[PDB]
């Protein structure tokens, strides 16, 4: 049958946490030290098999793990979802205020 | 079932519109059977209401409070900063009376296409096919009497 | 002879005795006014459907192509063309043309020349016919607002898909727009507008009144009191002493004219310098100076905002602009 | 498109009896005596 | 070299960069030294759709088709790695670029068929021991092709995906499930396949140019109606570096 | 969206267009949305942006300046968009700043000024035909041209 | 008269089809949206941001 | 299988019989797509007799 | 395209001469009262 | 309602340590927020990154806290990405960048004071509306 | 059927404009 | 599939009705595609011919 893939995102994990595979990067203002440095770093290095997996692309600081460290907690991944990460769309999902 | 069938929008004559003809069947169908009191509840068991209708608004969004008016859930139109979806609240319908009297629905899809019923109070089943009722409300005797008086007058 | 022949052109053109009068003006007029007018109704029955804001999502206008007389139109050109001249002759085919919306340039640019002939020809034949000179004046008025809406908008804005779209619906798709966009309801040109219209209705209705009222008996109680007028009579056929005595009365004296070339000078400027307000309204609006706005002008002693009505219209404005072209804009200022 | 089965007569009998009306007191006006 | 104001109008702006016929050389590849492609331009000249007959055993034809959307069509501006395999073929792996196009054409008789006119994700390769790009050099790859729209565009009632009604909301009391086609939008993301025919080298500057041959499906309407076959041929650039 | 990671050339917006660039009817790359209407604008912090083809994505990757990235942010926060009591910003703005761009006061006045001139012209060229010919106080009404002319049926 | 019922049937099995008729019901059901909490008080409308209907960035 | 006279088709087959085969969007009736008739398609039949 | 370009070009010159050289051709004097103008 | 001190006390500092500004203090931080500010930042929103609005909470999980005096004033004077890792002077109106934001050229200290002061205030009195955008207008 | 009922009753208009115009009562002075 | 489709009684132009009105299409359908030739044969094998 059909089945919006967004709404059915909103009962996932998806709808919690910042999802690292499909979230807007704009997500990433709610919590302290992670926009826009650690966000940018985030998205472009997504997909991610686990959370924990955040805490090894390439290049981060060691204060930048210890603030991913942090963190954790506010994070989910879930499968990639297309119609969440194409058009650009987690650098800019077309909501503004 | 004739005190809930009062109870639904269907049957309020300032619902109509000036050229949608006919009898009031040939919109919403031909009432069936009631199914019975949806209860809404999200997934901490509290019972949550649809904000119902007013006559004024030929659309209207669904949205659920509890029993103080605070917005429990709701049906997001943008999707991105959803809070209140029903996936995300565990929102749950379990009818009480009529036709599905005892059952409980689960089922996002299915829970969401009836509270966008009870925005309109009480559930029927309809008849669409007799007449090919196309859906959308039209004004009761009551309605179309009044129009022509006031008119004429 | 070239000279005599040339004459007895000038002579046909120029002459009284056309049924229709032709004149210099209508040598303009008659080409492009028939253009307009045969491409209007082909599309308005045939067009396909056309991309109006340059998005590809073409909007049907034609009957044939599931309208009714109320929601067809002839559809703007695209905003993709903007203000580009956009000719049959600069489409690669017909397809096109008609996918862009290249009917709507034909029709308007025909349309408008037309009727600045059709000015111009007011005062020609009046000129012919030893008259005053200045009908054309009081047509100026709805001459200048057609020109505000299909021509001075949409170049202020930058796009011809902003101009008035040819159809009854799509009328009352761009004054919604325009409400959203310039609160032209707070505009006091559009304000002199409307006491243009609702009040050269009102005196239409009066005028018309009080000379109906003071007609001079001279039919039986069978026929209309129409045949008591005989075309061309020199002779009034109404009792103005009788019409002024009474309206005199219904407000006080001197609020009446009796001087009825006074009367009938009023009756041509009132709604003429209302109009020309609207057009200026809209040709100013055209250029941002938008209506008023008293957004959250009332503050109470902490600072709240106390909402007048003036932020009830504001809301639904905000309803407008947010629906509108709903998948046209990306970024977060609709600046035209 | 799926409209109303009745709009077509509706307006056939909405122009012609009306305009019929008018035919009618024309025609026997010109035939009147002048 | 021509400036803006020299191309501006005269649609050269929509055309891909040529190579003259004296570039028939050979640009040799260093297998211990790692390569981009700077720039690659695709320039569609044909957009053939294939019919949908009712018979359903002969087979279909591709058939030729008018543009309505104007001189908007070209690919450009695209970038990526050009690896060196084992067995000596290349393999360009697309990164970023002007890398789409919408663009409309219409059947004999009307049909209009939109299609997102893309290479998007390619990743294409060679034959084994290219120890030189020649002009018998061809390139074969696959391609993502994601919705014609994305998950935000709202149709005429407002419905949508990621945003937008759910419902015929002028139907309050309709129901719904013959509805479920148009009310429930769904986001493609099918593969095409693409040719590159290598037919210019000029192995001093390392230009190459051709033609090209890609298939893929038009929109489907996010989910609404069926998606038709399409193949576009045109001509391709691509500006070759080391890196 | 560029400095926050986007690829803004491959950036497809929600209708199939780009969402940042696009082409222009005759294949230019320009700025998508809405303002792909107003690619025919020219100005000096735009301009080393662009190259034959059109907007340089080149150059937009890696050569926007700070002094273009203020330019770009206070001609859009100036834009000639204000009320006539002088609120700036578009019509659903709230009081804040008091703001209408010279060039909305200049335009709309100049506007202003040749209509009516148009008028005046109009007004004065019929007179002046109608005095220099003698009927501009009116039809002689013992020559009045029309009852000499042949009736048109 | 508020809708042509025959609109709303092609529209609604129809995602393609758009009249000028169908954009300004859009319009309609912004204002209806935007308007209704604060013009009409007596209802207490709280309409949470994510199900008031607009378009894309406005 | 849906030629013109299963389709209820009266005057058509008068046109088709004479040489005017072709419309002015794109088809031809034995099934050709992308040809130009010119002026003389159906279209221009129809427009020549209103005329 | 072209010729239809040329045709219009045409007929457009065609109108706007006749009426420039119309109204250049003594139109103060056609007019019922003084035609010594 | 009316504009109390206690309306008008704000945090100076992350330490908790409080100011409160007269009324003629918060007028002058109006005024000076509109000249120098509310071009971008009307109503506590920002035009050309909407991401980032003026509201309290927001400007408390800002690196360094931007939710106090001493913290808004520091800010106008060399202002950080959100995370802090980066000086962004050279786009954002400051002290330091005052040659290319001549709007910034003659504040002084108490100028930034009362800006800062304004900033706070106004979601004490307006609450969500501030930097709430036209959904709350 | 309803786009032929629509462009028939507009085509009934235009031929009464032109009876109204080229066949009208003509104006007569008495 | 078109010379199946002429030894079909559904086109033959004797078959009609006075007031059955219309395109053909609207009594048989529109068609779509010729099922193939049917065989028939009874349990011993014979090839059969329906009258
Ligand atoms: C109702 C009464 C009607 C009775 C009938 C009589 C007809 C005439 C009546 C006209 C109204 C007169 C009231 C004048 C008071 C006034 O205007 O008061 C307003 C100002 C004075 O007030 C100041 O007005 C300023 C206006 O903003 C301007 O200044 C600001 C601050 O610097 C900004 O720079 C802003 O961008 C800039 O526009 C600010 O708001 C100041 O705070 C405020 O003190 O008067 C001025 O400007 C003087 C302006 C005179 C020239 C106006 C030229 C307009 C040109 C465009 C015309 C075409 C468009 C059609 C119009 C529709
Ligand atoms: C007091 C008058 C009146 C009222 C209130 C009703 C009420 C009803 N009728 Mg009954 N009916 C009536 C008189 C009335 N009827 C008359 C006189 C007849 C004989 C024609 C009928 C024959 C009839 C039938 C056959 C049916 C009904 C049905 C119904 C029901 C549906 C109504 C509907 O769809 O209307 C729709 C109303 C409109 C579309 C409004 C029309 C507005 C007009 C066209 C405006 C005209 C404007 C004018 C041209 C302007 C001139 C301008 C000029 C001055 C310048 C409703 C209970 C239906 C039903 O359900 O029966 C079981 C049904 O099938 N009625
Ligand atoms: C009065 C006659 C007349 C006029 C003024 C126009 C005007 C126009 N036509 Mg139309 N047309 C006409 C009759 C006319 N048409 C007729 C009879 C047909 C059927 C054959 C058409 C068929 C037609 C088509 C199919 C199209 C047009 C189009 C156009 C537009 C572009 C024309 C152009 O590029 O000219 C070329 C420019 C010149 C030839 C230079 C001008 C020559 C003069 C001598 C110079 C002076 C001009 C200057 C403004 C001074 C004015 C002086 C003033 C006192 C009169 C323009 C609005 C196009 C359109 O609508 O685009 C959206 C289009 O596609 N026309
Ligand atoms: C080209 C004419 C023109 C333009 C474009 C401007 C533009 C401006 N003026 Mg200047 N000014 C002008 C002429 C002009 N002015 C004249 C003639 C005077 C002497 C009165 C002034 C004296 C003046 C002062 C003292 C000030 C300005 C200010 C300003 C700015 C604010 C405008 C404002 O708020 O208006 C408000 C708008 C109105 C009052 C609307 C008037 C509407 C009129 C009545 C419509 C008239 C229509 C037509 C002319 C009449 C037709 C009648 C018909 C029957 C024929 C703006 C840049 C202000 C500023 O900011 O300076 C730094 C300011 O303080 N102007
Ligand atoms: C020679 C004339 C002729 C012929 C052979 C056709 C043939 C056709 N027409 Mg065309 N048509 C015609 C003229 C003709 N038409 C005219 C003049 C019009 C304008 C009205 C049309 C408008 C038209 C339309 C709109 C359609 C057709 C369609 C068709 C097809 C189906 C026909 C059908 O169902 O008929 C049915 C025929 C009858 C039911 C017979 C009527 C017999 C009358 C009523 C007897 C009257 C008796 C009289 C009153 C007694 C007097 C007694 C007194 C003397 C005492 C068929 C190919 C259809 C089609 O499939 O199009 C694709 C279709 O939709 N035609
Ligand atoms: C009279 C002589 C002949 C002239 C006939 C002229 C007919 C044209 C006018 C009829 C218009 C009807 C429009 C709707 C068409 C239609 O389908 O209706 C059809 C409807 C019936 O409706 C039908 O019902 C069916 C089941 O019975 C089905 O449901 C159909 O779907 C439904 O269309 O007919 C009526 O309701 C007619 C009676 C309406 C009375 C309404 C009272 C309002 C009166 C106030 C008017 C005052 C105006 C003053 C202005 C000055
Ligand atoms: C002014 C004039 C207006 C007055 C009109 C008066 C009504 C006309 C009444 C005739 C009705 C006939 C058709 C039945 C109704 C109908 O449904 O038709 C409907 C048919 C069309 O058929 C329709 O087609 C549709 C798809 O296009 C659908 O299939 C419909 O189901 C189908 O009904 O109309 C016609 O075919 C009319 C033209 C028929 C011409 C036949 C030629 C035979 C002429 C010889 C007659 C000589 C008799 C002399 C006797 C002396
Ligand atoms: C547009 C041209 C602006 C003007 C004028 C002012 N500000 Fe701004 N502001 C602007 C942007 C684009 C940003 C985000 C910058 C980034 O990349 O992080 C900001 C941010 C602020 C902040 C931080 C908000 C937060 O939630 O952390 C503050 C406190 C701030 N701005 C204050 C401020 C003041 C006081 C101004 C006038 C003196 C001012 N801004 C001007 C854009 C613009
Ligand atoms: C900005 C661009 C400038 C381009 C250059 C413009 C040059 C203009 C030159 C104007 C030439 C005028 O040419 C003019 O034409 C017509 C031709 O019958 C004449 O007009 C004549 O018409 C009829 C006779 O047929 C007489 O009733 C009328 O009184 C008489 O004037 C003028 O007497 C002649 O002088
Ligand atoms: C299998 C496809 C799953 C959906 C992937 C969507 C985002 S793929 C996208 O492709 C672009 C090049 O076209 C790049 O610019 C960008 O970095 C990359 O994220
Ligand atoms: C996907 C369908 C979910 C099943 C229950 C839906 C709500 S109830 C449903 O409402 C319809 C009108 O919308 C009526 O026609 C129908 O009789 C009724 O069963
Ligand atoms: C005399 C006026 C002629 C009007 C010509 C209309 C365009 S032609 C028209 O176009 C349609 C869509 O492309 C086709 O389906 C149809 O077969 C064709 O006849
Ligand atoms: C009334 C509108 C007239 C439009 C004229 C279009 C001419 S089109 C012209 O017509 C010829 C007809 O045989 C063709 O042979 C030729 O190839 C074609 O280009
Ligand atoms: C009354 C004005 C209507 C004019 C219509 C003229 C159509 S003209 C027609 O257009 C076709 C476009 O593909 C061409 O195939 C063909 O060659 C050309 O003659
Ligand atoms: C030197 C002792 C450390 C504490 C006093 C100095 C830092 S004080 C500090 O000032 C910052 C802006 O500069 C704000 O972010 C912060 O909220 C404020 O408490
Ligand atoms: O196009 Mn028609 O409408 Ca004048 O704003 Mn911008 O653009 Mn669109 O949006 Mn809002
Ligand atoms: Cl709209
Ligand atoms: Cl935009």
């Amino acid at each position: 049958e059909l089945v919006n893939v967004v709404d059915e995102k909103l009962g996932t994990a998806y709808g919690e946490k910042i999802d690292l595979n499909n979230t807007n990067i704009a997500a990433f203002i709610q919590y302290r030290g992670l926009y826009p440095t650690l966000a940018k770093l985030i998205v472009k290095n997504a997909p991610y098999e686990s959370v924990e997996d955040v805490l090894n692309i390439p290049g981060l600081t060691e204060r930048q793990k210890q603030i991913l460290r942090e963190n954790l907690e506010h994070f989910t991944v879930t499968e990639v979802e297309t119609a969440l990460v194409e058009g650009g769309d987690r650098y800019n999902n077309g909501l503004y205020k | 079932e004739k005190l809930a069938f009062y109870d639904y929008i269907g049957n309020n004559p300032a619902k109509g519109g000036l050229f949608r003809t006919g009898p009031m069947n040939k919109g919403d169908g031909i009432a069936q059977a009631w199914k019975g009191h949806a209860v809404f509840r999200n997934k901490e068991g509290e019972e949550l209401f649809v904000r119902r209708m007013p006559a004024f608004f030929e659309s209207f969004p669904v949205i659920l409070t509890d029993k103080n008016g605070v917005v429990k859930a709701d049906i997001p139109f943008r999707r991105a900063e959803s809070k209140y979806s029903f996936e995300q609240q565990g929102v749950t319908v379990s009818f009480y009376g009529g036709e599905l009297n005892g059952q409980t629905f689960t089922d996002p899809p299915t829970v969401k296409s009836y509270a966008r019923k009870a925005i309109f109070g009480e559930i029927f089943e309809f008849d669409t096919e007799t007449l090919n009722s196309d859906g959308i409300f039209r004004t009761s005797p009551r309605g179309w009497f009044t129009f022509a008086h006031a008119v004429f007058a | 002879q070239t000279a005599n022949l040339w004459e007895r052109f000038c002579d046909w053109i120029t002459s009284t005795e056309n049924r229709l009068y032709i004149g210099w003006f209508g040598v303009i007029m008659i080409p492009t006014l028939l253009a307009a007018t045969i491409c209007f109704v082909i599309a308005f029955i045939a067009a396909p459907p056309v991309d109006i804001d340059g998005i590809r999502e073409p909007v049907s206008g034609s009957l044939l192509y599931g309208n009714n007389i109320i929601t067809a139109a002839v559809v703007p050109s695209s905003n993709a063309i903007g203000l580009h001249l956009y000719p049959i002759w600069d489409a690669a085919s017909l397809d096109e043309w008609l996918y862009n919306g290249g009917p709507y340039q034909l029709i308007i640019f025909h349309f408008l020349i037309g009727i600045f002939c059709y000015m111009g020809r007011e005062w020609e034949l009046s000129y012919r016919l030893g008259m005053r000179p200045w009908i054309p004046v009081a047509f100026s008025a709805p001459v200048a607002a057609a020109t505000a809406v299909l021509l001075i908008y949409p170049i202020g804005q930058g796009s011809f898909s902003d101009g008035l779209m040819l159809g009854i619906s799509g009328t009352f798709n761009f004054m919604i727009v325009f409400q959203a966009e310039h609160n032209i309801l707070m505009h006091p040109f559009h304000m002199l507008g409307v006491a243009g219209v609702f009040g050269g209705a009102l005196f239409a209705a009066m005028h018309g009144s009080l000379v109906t009222s003071s007609l001079i008996r001279e039919t039986t109680e069978t026929e209309s009191t129409n045949y008591g007028y005989k075309f061309g009579q020199e002779e009034e056929t109404y009792n103005i002493v009788a019409a002024h005595g009474y309206f005199g009365r219904l407000i006080f004296q001197y609020a009446s004219f009796n001087n009825s070339r006074s009367l009938h000078f009023f009756l041509a400027a009132w709604p003429v310098v209302g109009i020309w307000f609207a057009a200026l309204g809209i040709s100013t609006m055209a250029f941002n100076l938008n209506g008023f706005n008293f957004n959250h002008s009332v503050v109470d002693a902490q600072g709240n905002v106390i909402n007048t009505w003036a932020d009830i219209i504001n809301r639904a404005n905000i309803g407008i602009e947010v629906m509108h072209e709903r998948n046209a804009h990306n970024f977060p200022l609709d600046l035209a | 498109m799926e409209v109303n089965q009745l709009g077509l007569i509706a307006t056939a009998l909405f122009v012609l009896v009306p305009s019929v009306f008018l035919i009618i007191l024309y025609v026997q006006t010109e035939s009147q005596q002048k | 070299t021509l400036t803006y104001d020299d191309i501006v109008g005269t649609g050269l702006a929509n055309k891909c960069p040529t190579l003259d016929d004296t570039a028939r050389g050979a640009y040799p590849i260093d297998s211990s030294q790692t390569y981009r492609i700077a720039r690659l331009c695709l320039q569609p000249t044909t957009f053939l759709v294939k019919e949908e007959p009712k018979n359903k055993r002969q087979e279909a034809e591709f058939v030729p088709t008018k543009l309505v959307t104007r001189e908007t069509t070209s690919l450009d501006q695209i970038q990526g790695e050009l690896k060196v395999n084992s067995d000596g073929s290349l393999t360009f792996v697309e990164e970023d670029g002007i890398d789409f196009q919408p663009v409309t054409v219409q059947m004999a008789g009307g049909e209009r068929i939109p299609l997102l006119f893309t290479v998007k994700n390619l990743v294409a390769s060679t034959q084994p021991n290219v120890t030189s790009i020649t002009t018998s050099t061809d390139f074969k790859g696959e391609f993502n092709v994601p919705s014609y729209r994305t998950a935000n565009f709202l149709d005429p009632k407002g419905r949508g995906l990621a945003s937008g009604y759910d419902s015929a909301i002028a139907l309050p009391q309709a129901k719904e499930e013959e509805l479920a086609r148009a009310n429930v939008k769904r986001f493609s993301l099918t593969k095409g396949q693409i040719s590159l025919n290598v037919a210019k080298v000029d192995g001093r500057t390392g230009e190459i140019a051709g033609t090209f041959e890609s298939e893929q499906l038009s929109d489907d309407d996010m989910g609404a109606h069926e998606p038709h076959e399409v193949k576009i041929q045109g001509v391709f650039y691509a500006s070759i570096e080391p890196a | 969206d560029q400095k926050l990671g986007a690829n803004v050339g491959s950036a497809q917006g929600p209708t199939g267009l780009g969402k940042y660039l696009m082409r222009s009817p005759t294949g230019e790359i320009i700025f998508g949305g809405e303002t792909m209407r107003f690619w025919d604008f020219r100005g000096p912090w735009l301009e080393p942006l662009r190259g034959p083809n059109g907007l340089d994505l080149n150059k937009i990757k890696n050569d926007i300046q700070p002094w273009q990235e203020r330019r770009a942010a206070e001609y859009m926060t100036h834009a000639p968009l204000g009320s006539l009591n002088s609120v700036g910003g578009v019509a659903t703005e709230i009081n804040s700043v008091n703001f209408v761009s010279p060039r909305s006061w200049l335009a709309t006045s100049h506007f202003v000024l040749a209509f009516f001139f148009l008028v005046g012209h109009l007004w004065h060229a019929g007179r002046a035909r109608a005095a220099a010919a003698g009927f501009e106080k009116g039809i002689d009404r013992e020559s009045e041209p029309v009852l000499s002319m042949p009736s048109l049926d | 008269s508020y809708d042509f019922i025959s609109q709303e049937i092609r529209a609604a099995e129809d995602p393609e089809f758009e009249t000028f008729y169908t954009k300004n019901l859009l319009l309609n059901e912004g204002i209806r949206a935007w308007m209704a909490p604060q013009d009409q008080p007596h209802e207490n409308f709280v309409f949470p941001e994510e199900v008031l209907p607009r378009g894309n960035a406005l | 299988l849906n030629p013109m006279w299963r389709q209820g088709m009266f005057v058509l087959p008068f046109m088709a019989r004479l040489g005017v085969t072709g419309s002015w969007s794109g088809w031809s009736i034995t099934g050709e797509t992308g040809i130009d008739p010119g002026f003389w398609s159906f279209e221009g039949v129809a427009l020549a007799h209103i005329v | 395209m072209e010729t239809l370009k040329i045709t219009v070009y045409i007929v457009v010159t065609f109108f706007v001469l006749l009426f420039v050289f119309g109204f250049l051709s003594g139109d103060p004097a056609r007019n019922p009262k003084r035609k010594d103008l | 309602a009316e504009l109390t001190p206690e309306v008008l006390t704000v945090p100076l500092n992350s330490e908790g340590k409080t100011i409160t500004l007269t009324e003629k203090q918060y007028l002058e931080g109006k005024r000076l927020f509109q000249y120098a500010c509310a071009s971008c930042h009307v109503g506590g929103i920002t035009k050309t990154n909407p991401s980032l609005d003026l509201r309290t909470e927001t400007l408390a999980l800002a690196t360094p806290p931007r939710d106090n005096i001493e913290g808004l004033v520091d800010y106008m004077k060399n202002p950080t990405t959100y995370d802090g890792e980066q000086e962004i002077a050279e786009v954002h109106p400051s002290l330091r960048s005052a040659d290319i934001f001549p709007k910034m050229r003659n504040l002084t200290e108490k100028d930034l004071v009362a800006i800062a002061g304004h900033i706070l205030v106004e979601p004490k009195i307006l609450g969500d509306k501030w930097g709430g955008g036209k959904v709350y207008y | 059927m309803e786009t032929i009922t629509y462009v028939f009753i507009f085509a009934c208009i235009i031929a009464l404009f032109f009876f109204a115009i080229f066949f009208r009562e003509p104006p007569r002075i008495t």
